């Protein structure tokens, strides 16, 4: 015995112990990046070749 | 064998419909009605084979053979 099933509706499981298909398919994917970054630099120079006389004490 | 072509021209598909009547025995007669399904042209002076008749429940209650009657 088995009960009402329609003639036109596709085959779909309606109690338990139906049977249904699945297709694997699954695709997943993640990425991450990051930086970063700092710089100085300096210079100073000072140089007296000549000292006039006046400026000799100095 | 599978594979080779059948073309046809003298047989059709159809489907049958019928009426169960109330307190039914086995073994009375009831009418049916043939309908052509596909692409046929005309079922004039056709014969049908026999067709199990199944209800909701996907179990048989008839058998079906005879000759389809067409008013022309």
């Amino acid at each position: 015995n088995y009960g009402y099933q329609p003639l036109f509706e596709d085959r779909r499981p309606r109690n338990i112990g139906d049977t249904l298909t699945i297709v694997l398919q699954e695709n997943v994917s993640a990425s991450k990046s990051s930086s970063a970054n700092a710089s100085r630099d300096g210079k100073t120079s000072f140089g007296f070749d000549t000292v006039p006389r006046y400026l000799q004490g100095l | 064998p599978t594979g080779t072509n059948m073309q046809l021209k003298n047989v059709a598909a159809v489907m049958v419909t019928a009426s169960y009547p109330p307190f039914a025995r086995q073994g009375q007669t009831i009418d049916v009605v043939v309908s052509s399904m596909g692409n046929a042209k005309s079922l004039r002076g056709g014969t049908l084979l026999m067709t199990p008749l199944k209800g909701v429940d996907s179990q048989v209650y008839a058998l079906a053979q005879g000759n389809i009657l067409v008013g022309g």
